[PDB]
């Protein structure tokens, strides 16, 4: 059990994977060309879609989850009436908070600006 | 104050674990958030990689998929989830020929040995990170030299009773006439002892809902057994049924600082003898360790509870930190004293300080006797451990168990001392 | 601290408890008075014997007077003194006094829950069920969980008194508190619903 | 209120400009038609707390 | 960093690492400089005192 | 479009979100009250879109 050398320090067997794992070499690689996809997903809003499902994974009844979200969203707007009207939505703020409560990081209410917007009067036309 | 001007470039016993340890799990959809695995002479352990800022609800620390675990029902019939035993396999007859309530560890040991033989099973890889026969701290592997040094006739008798039960089970089910697929699982009697030791020291019983079925499973979760034990845990185990993921969640509204160890309570409340019998380790701060005492002498526990800022019902005894300010003395060890010490209390009857002072020394007069009963002292044992350099780890645990018990007696001696004088104010 | 200094406290407090346990607050008043004459400042446990003397006889006004004198001196009262105060209030059914003292404990940063259980039990003990509902529900909405006995005791008394409205609300709080209503709790509720005339 | 419901739609603009409990007009109109056929349609809310029966006016 | 009277080897390594401005140099760390190919521990010491004189 | 998105015309969107647009104008002080906002919407100012 306990083993020490002359200096008095403790020497222990470094537990290491003796055998070899096939899947280890087949899964550590990452694709290099998803920069446009990840940017599109965030801009579209599918990042919340995964978060919405993730919350439902730890839930027992999806009808109770939406009632709890609606109840908490109503609580948010009552406290701060002049915050959840435009770029920030009461429901999205609840969802962002509930994800942040799990220990992950999301922007507040999933709100995103347009860094490339030229002027105040220029609104982004959508290419249908 | 620029980063170039700033020049940033202890705990030597703890080294970062093998990266393959997390990698072999990471490929199997195992995610650890904000924590890292560190190993040392004591063993493995999970330590925070960053400050865990508290949130409204519990924060997810680790996730373990069901398929990586070994699970067996606690109640007959014995059905294995992530089913690994094929129908008609002779290992099921060995498992099914076990005591329904006493041989839970044996049924897990058979699965544990069976899993190591399976080529596709994940535990054949994770088994390399399990402690060996010498590294495991279970008392089931200890010999009479460590058991005699343990100095506990009740605990030694129980341990030696288990050794006979486990060894005889191997003899019955691993004779010369077994098929090779069974014989190769336990080539020698010693290996099966190690298998039972791992099963006892790493089983995590829990009520889990798998699909539409709810049951109690003697589970063998990997990466979650590595969490050490503490009666004041900073995290707990939560089973998520929709995706069959076992979540390790830190307590809600609790901050975890950088480098702090993540611990869970293996048992809700138990004495050190139970922990030694099951897990082969003891804690001096156990709030459930007891000591036989004569009922002739008793004190007012309400005064005793308040002087150390202990509040709540006896089922929920706990200490308040900010009220005491610093109070480095108070810990979980003195909380056990609030239960095991003979006490008296009326509706609101105040105690007599002189009578208690007449009894505190009388109480402490007895307290010196138990320490005298053990030939060695609390500091003598820990000094021996530092001087010791070649011995089995079960010997060290046996030293620790009697050392913790002696300190538990030593702790209450000081506890009554400070309590007696503080009663005047 | 002088060696004889603690002896003087022991001699004084060996005698004060006798007066405290003999239910005579008047005699205790001199013990602290000569203790002031002795020169050493009063302590939180010194008022503990003074407080219980009023509590044993039932001097609710005297118990409060001893409390503010402890506050007037300027030290934190002991939790045992605080627990005795609310229990005395519960014995006389003074709900307003009891809740005010409990608010002080939270302002004093103590364990209000354990004292809150005793106050609710005392009101039920003294048949002050209506006042007990006010105290129990307010604590229930806070988030603290009562004991299993208290939930069983409180619900059964309300149903015996035909207070299904409060019993059902209490039962809902118990469900949110982590305890589920067994057959016993539903039987209490049915004892009142069976008389409403609507099957 | 997003229908023929005068009372709720009257203030639903203003709640969404600054930031039920009554039966809809369709049900109230339905009662009158049955009320014209010598049929009395009554909506009661027997309370779950104290079994207090109250008649919801329609 | 051109105006900073750095040794030619120090200057070439910083330019190779796309470090052109003094502000960009300050935002880096000593460890961030050691990881460069032709950069040693002794060089970060002599680099600092050059900045100290300025 | 994405699977969860739909495109609405300006003249249809403004009709559906009449109340919410008025709230935004009042919230950000562009319109003093409801009457100004409704007139402002009919004016079809660039801020309204
Ligand atoms: N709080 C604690 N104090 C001391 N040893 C502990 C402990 N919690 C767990 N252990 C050790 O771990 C065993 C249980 S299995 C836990 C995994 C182990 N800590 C490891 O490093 O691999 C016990 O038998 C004991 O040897």
């Amino acid at each position: 059990g306990i083993q020490r050398d002359d200096n008095g320090r403790r020497i222990w067997r470094r537990r290491t994977l003796t055998k070899k794992d096939d899947m280890l070499r087949y899964k550590l690689q990452r694709v290099p060309f998803v920069e446009e996809q990840v940017r599109k997903i965030k801009e579209v809003g599918k990042v919340m879609t995964m978060d919405i499902e993730r919350l439902l994974l730890s839930e027992d009844n999806r009808f109770e989850f939406v009632n709890s979200v609606a109840a908490e969203a109503t609580e948010y707007v009552e406290k701060n009436r002049d915050e959840y009207g435009g770029t920030k939505k009461a429901i999205f703020h609840v969802l962002s908070n509930r994800v942040n409560d799990l220990g992950f990081d999301r922007p507040e209410a999933y709100a995103e600006s347009d860094p490339y917007k030229p002027g105040p009067g220029y609104l982004k036309e959508y290419y249908t | 104050p620029f980063p170039l001007f700033q020049s940033p470039a202890s705990s030597s016993e703890l080294e970062s674990a093998d990266p393959d340890f997390y990698k072999i799990g990471y490929v199997r959809r195992v995610r650890a958030y904000g924590v890292e695995f560190k190993e040392g002479p004591d063993g493995f352990g999970i330590y925070a990689s960053k400050d865990i800022e508290p949130r409204r609800r519990a924060r997810v620390i680790m996730e373990i998929p069901h398929e990586l675990m070994i699970t067996i029902r606690q109640k007959h019939p014995w059905m294995f989830f992530p089913d690994i035993v094929p129908i008609g396999h002779p290992i099921f007859d060995i498992i099914n020929s076990t005591d329904p309530e006493r041989d839970w560890d044996l049924r897990l040991a058979c699965l544990l040995l069976f899993s190591f033989d399976r080529e596709d099973h994940f535990w054949r890889l994770y088994g390399d990170f399990l402690p060996a026969a010498d590294e495991c701290s279970s008392l089931l592997l200890a010999t009479e030299e460590d058991l005699a040094e343990l100095q506990d006739p009740q605990l030694v008798s129980t341990i030696r009773q288990q050794q006979k039960r486990v060894l005889e089970f191997w003899e019955k089910n691993w004779h010369s006439g077994v098929p090779l697929k069974i014989k190769r699982l336990a080539e020698d009697a010693e290996r099966f002892i190690w298998a039972v030791s791992i099963a006892q020291t790493r089983c995590i019983s829990m009520k889990t809902r798998i699909g539409a079925l709810v049951q109690d499973l003697n589970m063998m979760i990997p990466y979650a057994d590595m969490l050490n034990h503490s009666f004041e845990p900073n995290c707990f185990l939560h089973w998520r049924p929709k995706d069959r993921i076992l979540e390790v969640m830190s307590n809600a509204g609790q901050a975890i600082k950088k480098g702090e160890e993540m611990t869970i309570n293996y048992m809700p409340g138990q004495k050190n003898n139970m922990l030694m019998e099951r897990y082969g380790f003891s804690t001096p701060v156990n709030p459930w360790d007891a000591i036989p005492f004569s009922g002739d002498s008793r004190i007012h526990l309400n005064s005793f509870l308040s002087v150390f800022n202990i509040f709540g019902l006896p089922e929920e005894y706990y200490h308040d930190s900010e009220l005491s300010g610093d109070d480095s003395f108070v810990d979980g060890a003195v909380i056990a004293a609030a239960r095991t010490l003979p006490t008296w209390s009326d509706i609101d009857l105040p105690p007599i300080p002189s009578a208690e002072r007449k009894a505190v020394k009388e109480l402490q007069d007895e307290c010196r006797k138990m320490l005298a009963e053990y030939p060695t002292t609390s500091e003598q044992d820990q000094k021996l451990l530092d001087s010791l350099s070649e011995a089995r780890t079960t010997f060290a645990t046996a030293v620790k168990y009697r050392m913790h018990r002696k300190m538990f007696i030593g702790k209450i001696i000081k506890a009554l001392d400070i309590y007696q004088e503080r009663l005047l104010f | 601290v002088s060696a004889l200094e603690r002896s003087l406290r022991l001699t004084f407090m060996d005698e004060l408890m006798e007066r405290a346990r003999n239910r005579d607050p008047s005699g205790v008043s001199e013990v602290i008075y000569d203790m002031i004459a002795a020169g050493l400042s009063p302590g939180p446990r010194s008022f503990h014997g003074l407080v219980v003397a009023h509590a044993l006889n039932g001097d609710e006004q005297g118990a409060m007077h001893s409390l503010r004198k402890e506050l007037g001196a300027g030290q934190r009262p002991l939790p045992e003194t605080m627990i005795a105060l609310v229990r005395l209030s519960g014995s006389k059914g003074n709900a307003q006094r009891g809740l005010e003292l409990l608010a002080a404990m939270e302002k004093l940063n103590y364990d209000i829950r354990q004292a809150w259980l005793i106050l609710v039990e005392e009101l039920v003990r003294t048949n002050h069920l209506e006042e007990a509902n006010k105290v129990f529900l307010k604590g229930a909405r806070g988030g603290m969980r009562a004991t299993d006995q208290l939930y069983d005791l409180m619900i059964e008394e309300d149903c015996k008194a035909g207070d299904h409205s409060n019993a059902l609300d209490i039962s809902y709080e118990m469900e949110a508190a982590g305890r589920f209503a067994t057959t016993f709790h539903f039987n209490c509720l049915l004892s009142v619903q069976a008389t409403c005339g609507i099957p | 209120y997003k229908s023929d419901h005068i009372r709720a739609r009257q203030e639903v603009l203003g709640t969404t400009i600054i930031g039920p409990e009554d039966a809809p007009e369709s049900f109230r109109l339905l009662v009158r038609e049955l009320r014209s056929l010598a049929l009395e349609l009554n909506h009661f809310l027997v309370s779950e707390k104290n079994f207090q029966i109250n008649r919801k006016e329609v | 960093i051109d105006q900073l009277e750095l040794p030619p080897r120090i200057y070439n390594c910083l330019k190779k690492s796309n470090i052109h401005t003094l502000l960009d140099l300050l935002n880096n760390s000593q460890e961030d400089l050691i990881k460069m190919e032709h950069f040693h521990i002794e060089d970060v010491k002599k680099l600092l005192d050059i900045l100290e004189k300025k | 479009l994405s699977l969860h998105r739909c495109g609405l015309p300006r003249e249809i969107a403004i009709e559906l979100f009449q109340t919410f647009v008025i709230r935004g104008l009042i919230r950000q002080h562009l319109a003093s009250n409801i009457g100004v906002a409704k007139s402002q919407i009919r004016e079809k100012k660039p801020i309204v879109w």
